[PDB]
RNA sequence: CGACUCUUAGCGGUGGAUCACUCGGCUCGUGCGUCGAUGAAGAACGCAGCUAGCUGCGAGAAUUAAUGUGAAUUGCAGGUUGAUCAUCGACACUUCGAACGCACUUGCGGCCCCGGGUUCCUCCCGGGGCUACGCCUGUCUGAGCGUCGCU
RNA sequence: CCAAGCGUUGGAUUGUUCACCCACUAAUAGGGAACGUGAGCUGGGUUUAGACCGUCGUGAGACAGGUUAGUUUUACCCUACU
RNA sequence: GGUAACGCGACCGAUCCCGGAGAAGCCGGCGGGAGCCCCGGGGAGAGUUCUCUUUUCUUUGUGAAGGGCAGGGCGCCCUGGAAUGGGUUCGCCCCGAGAGAGGGGCCCGUGCCUUGGAAAGCGUCGCGGUUCCGGCGGCGUCCGGUGAGCUCUCGCUGGCCCUUGAAAAUCCGGGGGAGAGGGUGUAAAUCUCGCGCCGGGCCGUACCCAUAUCCGCAGCAGGUCUCCAAGGUGAACAGCCUCUGGCAUGUUGGAACAAUGUAGGUAAGGGAAGUCGGCAAGCCGGAUCCGUAACUUCGGGAUAAGGAUUGGCUCUAAGGGCUGGCAGCCGACUUAGAACUGGUGCGGACCAGGGGAAUCCGACUGUUUAAUUAAAACAAAGCAUCGCGAAGGCCCGCGGCGGGUGUUGACGCGAUGUGAUUUCUGCCCAGUGCUCUGAAUGUCAAAGUGAAGAAAUUCAAUGAAGCGCGGGUAAACGGCGGGAGUAACUAUGACUCUCUUAAGGUAGCCAAAUGCCUCGUCAUCUAAUUAGUGACGCGCAUGAAUGGAUGAACGAGAUUCCCACUGUCCCUACCUACUAUCCAGCGAAACCACAGCCAAGGGAACGGGCUUGGCGGAAUCAGCGGGGAAAGAAGACCCUGUUGAGCUUGACU
RNA sequence: GCCGCCGCAGGUGCAGAUCUUGGUGGUAGUAGCAAAUAUUCAAACGAGAACUUUGAAGGCCGAAGUGGAGAAGGGUUCCAUGUGAACAGCAGUUGAACAUGGGUCAGUCGGUCCUGAGAGAUGGGCGAGCGCCGUUCCGAAGGGACGGGCGAUGGCCUCCGUU
RNA sequence: GUUAGGACCCGAAAGAUGGUGAACUAUGCCUGGGCAGGGCGAAGCCAGAGGAAACUCUGGUGGAGGUCCGUAGCGGUCCUGACGUGCGAAUCGGUCGUCCGACCUGGGUAUAGGGGCGAAAGACUAAUCGAACCAUCUAGUAGCUGGUUCCCUCCAAAGUUUCC
RNA sequence: AAAUACCGGCACGAGACCGAUAGUCAACAAGUACCGUAAGGGAAAGUUGAAAAGAACUUUGAAGAGAGAGUUCAAGAGGGCG
RNA sequence: CGCGACCUCAGAUCAGACGUGGCGACCCGCUGAAUUUAAGCAUAUUAGUCAGCGGAGGAAAAGAAACUAACCAGGAUUCCCU
């Protein structure tokens, strides 16, 4: 009775979509995220799981403002001017 | 019993039960109010009673919840203060009322709204008087008699719902429903009926205690269990 | 004689070692040493004529200008007054996120100004601009039987 | 003495190995075979975890002192035998 | 407007205040109105006709919203004052605080009529455009009657509680009278009367809902919340058959009918002789009519036990309503009795208790080891101790004007002790626990106080609680003795002394669920009894809320014996269902040094291989369960390890 | 693409570790496709019929249903046109597979809108710290209204929203 | 050659920080749903008779209760039956216990690991419980098991002595 | 201020190293397929040829499977093909 | 009663400027283990190390002495050899 009969009393969910990490792990009754703690002002992360951090840092996603700072850097953050005409 | 699953069941219960405030009326003269219904409350096998006093600074009708004194009925008048007549369900301070008279829902601090003698079948009789000091003696239900402050009051009579310890509860259910309208507390499991790690008294071959069931007042928790600080023990004869 | 049983060889099956290749890792060194309310890192949904994945990009969606390069891209069809390709300096970037009117159900508001119902005339359907905490400089409106003042 | 050719049984109380009584009888001799024999059975006894006493210990606990309830897995390969 | 309950189309007006509604438990009884089922007649189409049958089946209708009437309910108002008490329900229950009689009024009116609405819908009969019709025409879509039937609703009335059975958004009605509207005009404010015109954005909306779309690694005998519910027999949503709608037997076909199995039956004569044990099987079963013991807490026991009646058809007798001690007509069930009658057959299948006489355990109902223990364990009402008057007891917390008991207050919150009722509950404060007294007073740390000394250091008096000294306590934990002597036969010991502790076992009760010796011994049940029950107490180690002795009811609890009935046995037979077997198609596992006929001998002392003998003839189909010290898991028992964890106190910190 | 001689250097030689990973045997065409009664005769599609499709027979569920519709959960599995490889433990013309192409329209039916047991900001307080405790308790917590009056709009500032 | 180091390779039962779970079950709260047909006949009431008074007999009516038989539902006794490379990592069958009450179930909610909850078996806490699961400290330590890869040439032992 | 530190970032240059069971978990649509309610756990998988010249026409078959033609230095390289 | 100065204290969508969050390899401030060594183990050891919380920069932190000496005196801080 402990085994497979009670595995057939399932029709409900503890978690769902978080809306920050987006990770089906946002615990409804308690209302913070299991991955990030969404309501909490900063993140959650940790120094005991490192293969945990390196699923998820500044390389990982798009980098869509950052990948064009690095490029803008190396001549001398030039702003306003435009190259000589024809 | 220190929280969570235990805390008292408060929903179908009908109000907290008090006196009036005090004010210039109760304090320099007297006020009158009418009774509008005697009324049952749970967790408390005694009746309450609503009482429409009229507010004396705005047009309004205030409405209170005393502890109903036997012999009260509906419609009847309740006149109270420092002057008001000593008859039944009429409130006035111990300072005033004579020796011999019986009281209910009595105060301890002047103005605190009544803390003593409101369970079913309980009094707080007046004995003696000393008017330099402004102090008074009052025999309470446990044999003893508090020195009290002479301006602190009590409705007259004896508390309603009298004689409830009489009847044998018979069936085990009648317990449940008594103790299902109070708190998580019942079908109570003995201490010798627990393993080594679940109660200190129970364990082994037989179902004995082992240690004497008196204990120091100055134990810690987990231990102060049994007869606590026990002045004596056995079948009580004599007095 | 024949089947079957065992050995060895030839040729075939089954399997993917060994060898030979390498636009990938590992280690040492040098040099520079740059995120964010002017909305980050991270998420979510969208974008091709034929297109699902990796890529790249935002309702201006495999990108628009400009400076340079000077005749492609290509898997099939159609389309030199600058193709295609690198540079990146002008222009632009959905919803969430410290995330900001209130709230997480994509739900209810308040303040002004604009075009339509008009002939502001409130209500009505569209379009725009403000509406989070904390804190410093100073400006405005005030409270105090706090301390004094003069009629 | 030769002789182990042919047999050597039915019941009550007991978990019995042992014991003791009824009745019939030619007679109710004794033993081995991994103290013959659980992928042949039965689990009634001992010898897990629940429970109750009767001695011991301040106690967690203990008893050749007694009790109640407690899941017996596989064969299609070799041999053997039919 | 009306005596009035209250009625008519509107019928002005603020802050404030008062109440209504939203807003309530569960169980019984009775009545009103729809659905559904039945019963006699009319239409239309079917089916059956060898013979009979005015026959058997199908089908026969009106939404919301508005007006009009039935049907139900009133704790609503008037005249009027009633014992010779009256009215009245299945039950109740009502009344000089105004009944009977008479006359009125308000709310629900899901029923019938009306407009809707016959113009659509359903049934049949016939004609067009082959298409591409919401084609076109006709008849019909009636009338009667019953009810403790079933389903939903609506009301009225009773029972139960140390159980009194949600909140608020939203919306109305009142008291009050702040005010407002204009001078007989065209009139004014003002309307919760009828007509009319503009408008309602956003997100969800397919399908499965399961012996096939969800969870269980799968199309998995598991598991997972509701709604509607026809005929026949019955007490019946039971069991069996049938309509409406559904289905292809649940991942296969074909052939045989062997031994083993798995689930069904039957057995001549005996009847537990089988076994640890009546395990399994069988016997009894429905209703009507008689009849019923011990014992009892009088309520039970009790379907005790033990008997008889029961089909079919032909009759008789009682039990109602409506129209005007009698006449007419309208009618749905039951209940009693008599007769004729069959091969003694009738609860004909289906449903459906075996009974009796005792011992212990636990009062009863209730809970409990999911996946080896349902019990004698847990809980329980009843009994008894214990702490506590809030600056409080008990308790949580790393911390704060922290929190729980508590919206409470001694018939109250907290902590233990046994276990319903009846009868009872004796002795022990030396021991430990716990408690109450205090300067009657020996131990006493921090800090000080003082003198000696140049200071670094030492001595002296003072000296909390707790410990010592002295009271309270067994329904606080338990504990409750040893030996010699004595009666005119002998045993026997009423009596007498003597050592000891805090007393030294008082009521009762026994070879027990507890007694080693033990299968204790007299009596009872059997042909025979380590068994069961009735006494005897010497009791290794029985004994009184650490409970003692007893007892009606009760039990999937432990134990004995008698009447019933049986394939459990003497002693096994035969039948049926499905496999097994043989064929086509699909097609996995555990395990495997190398392998596989025996004697005896030695050998790490029980060899398939070695030594000495016996011997050895392809390839295989069904069975069997001797052997492989068979498979299955780095023995769970024991011992070691300077390896651990769960529990407990006088081990150490 | 590679090797000999003299010298250097090391992650340098396997039968085994119930050793790691991959592949293959004997057993074996064997164990086996056995729970809840049951099928048969004709036709028509086709290269192939014990199983699909129509028609006729005999049967089961039997209204506490193998009937009719929902909520969780699934996420297109719904519906027609085709295909015969693989899968659906024999077979397939079939399928909930595969491939292409369609399908979910509301003021009046839900969510929204109010509270329930309960969740939790600010004031305060605790804290080395991210933070925690607390919810009416150490708070100057109401940003609204009919009128009395000053002075400014709009349409003939006539009369009223608007400050 | 001895040693400190992950130190010839492979192996514990433990211990230590910081974190995720009440979608099964354990219990307290809020809010909806559910429960055939029969038996026994407690109070309260209607006459019918007996007696000087109390009060008592005979016949009806009525509908109680952790009351009985027994269906749906919840449970899980015996067969020590089937299945035991199963249909199932706990099913299925006949027989069984309860069935108007401490009943039986859906949704929302509170309690978190020396911690919760327990009508009390060391039960239950997502197939795990006499201390759950995930990552790290960590290659944790082992007087004890198992293994330890090319040839020929030459020499070849010890199980005894003191101190642990 | 400098002389010091730098297994994260932006570019660069080397190697008495490893060569697809190695070397990073990752030579390839990898922090990707898939598992867990969640914290988290996390692979396997490189090679036709110089060039697609990737086998017109015939023939058996319903279809996969075949027989002959043919390209190449070779199919004894036939689309997971040294 | 009014009028005015100061002091201590409200409120604003008043005018203009600042903080939050991220990455974390090296730097600064806290808090803080047990495995394991001692052939047992409590002080010691591991180690002011692991995990926890906080703040930065192109480097951080330190820094011109209430400094070392005992000499015939050296003369901020960091870093290497000793």
């Amino acid at each position: 009775t402990k085994g497979t009969s009670s595995f057939g009393k399932r029709r409900n969910k503890t978690h769902t979509l978080c809306r920050r990490c987006g990770s089906k792990a946002y615990h409804l009754q308690k209302s913070t995220c299991g991955k990030c703690g969404y309501p909490a002002k900063r993140k959650r992360k940790y120094n005991w799981s490192a293969k945990a951090k390196r699923r998820n840092t500044t390389g990982t996603g798009r980098m869509r403002h950052l990948k064009i700072v690095y490029r803008r850097f190396r001549h001398g953050f030039r702003e306003g001017t435009t190259p000589k005409p024809k | 019993g220190a929280g969570s699953v235990f805390r008292a069941h408060v929903k179908h219960r009908k109000g907290a039960a008090r006196l009036r405030a005090v004010d210039f009326a109760e304090r320099h003269g007297y006020i009158k109010g009418i009774v509008k219904d005697i009324i049952h409350d749970p967790g408390r096998g005694a009746p309450l009673a609503k009482v429409v006093f009229r507010d004396p600074y705005r047009f309004k009708k205030r409405t209170e919840l005393f502890i109903a004194a036997e012999g009260i009925h509906t419609g009847q008048f309740v006149y109270c203060g420092k002057k008001a007549q000593l008859n039944i369900g009429n409130v006035l301070p111990v300072g005033t009322m004579p020796e011999g008279t019986i009281v209910c829902c009595l105060e301890e601090k002047p103005g605190d709204r009544g803390k003593l003698a409101r369970a079913s079948g309980n009094y707080a009789t007046v004995i003696s008087h000393n008017p330099e000091t402004k102090k008074t003696r009052v025999k309470l239900p446990s044999g003893s008699k508090k020195v009290i402050s002479s301006a602190n009051r009590a409705v007259v009579g004896v508390v309603a719902g009298g004689g409830r310890i009489d009847k044998p509860i018979l069936k085990a259910g009648r317990a449940y429903h008594k103790y299902k309208a109070k708190r998580n507390c019942w079908p109570r499991v003995r201490g010798v009926a627990m393993n080594p790690v679940e109660h200190p008294f129970g364990g082994g071959n037989h179902q004995h205690i082992g240690k004497p069931s008196t204990i120091r007042r100055d134990a810690p928790a987990g231990r102060k269990v049994g007869l606590i600080a026990a002045r004596r023990t056995g079948r009580l004869r004599g007095t």
